């Protein structure tokens, strides 16, 4: 659905080239973080790491870096929409999700689920073991 | 009728099982 621009992806290849020493196209993890922090942006040592072992010596040339900005263009997006569906989920607004709430909402998401089976996904996502899922066990719930 | 979520929506990635 949300995709980037040929504007973004532009603007991504001249913060690429812009920190890129040489002229192989490919950028350290040290250079990594100045491009990010062109892009208005602030990572740290283990995630800029993360990133760069993500996508494959410790470097990286653009399209693996589009690869990475892609991947976080649907992390930000399926981010948004979880915090979306719990306001939904949450019928009440109490902040939690009870196994009454979980069946129906997932009643009009065609999704015709057993009692036994919603007590189980309310029992799968209760890390605390309030009887109830709060966002942040929803989100755990969520990624999976 | 139920509604029609985007096949890249993660509520239908919770429909899997
Ligand atoms: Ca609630
Ligand atoms: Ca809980």
């Amino acid at each position: 659905a949300d995709q980037l621009t040929e504007e973004q992806i532009a603007e991504f290849k001249e913060a690429f080239s812009l920190f890129d020493k040489d002229g192989d196209g490919t950028i350290t993890t040290k250079e990594l973080g100045t491009v990010m922090r062109s892009l208005g942006q602030n990572p740290t040592e283990a995630e800029l790491q993360d990133m760069i072992n993500e996508v494959d010596n410790g470097t990286i040339d653009f399209p693996e870096f589009l690869t990475m900005m892609a991947r976080k263009m649907k992390d930000t997006d399926s981010e948004e929409e979880i915090r979306e569906a719990f306001r939904v989920f949450d019928k009440d607004g109490n902040g939690y999700i009870s196994a009454a709430e979980l069946r129906h909402v997932m009643t009009n998401l065609g999704e015709k689920l057993t009692d036994e089976e919603v007590d189980e996904m309310i029992r799968e996502a209760d890390i605390d073991g309030d009887g109830q899922v709060n966002y942040e066990e929803f989100v755990q719930m969520m990624t999976a | 009728a139920p509604l029609i979520l985007p096949p890249d929506h993660p509520v239908r990635r919770l429909f899997q099982r």
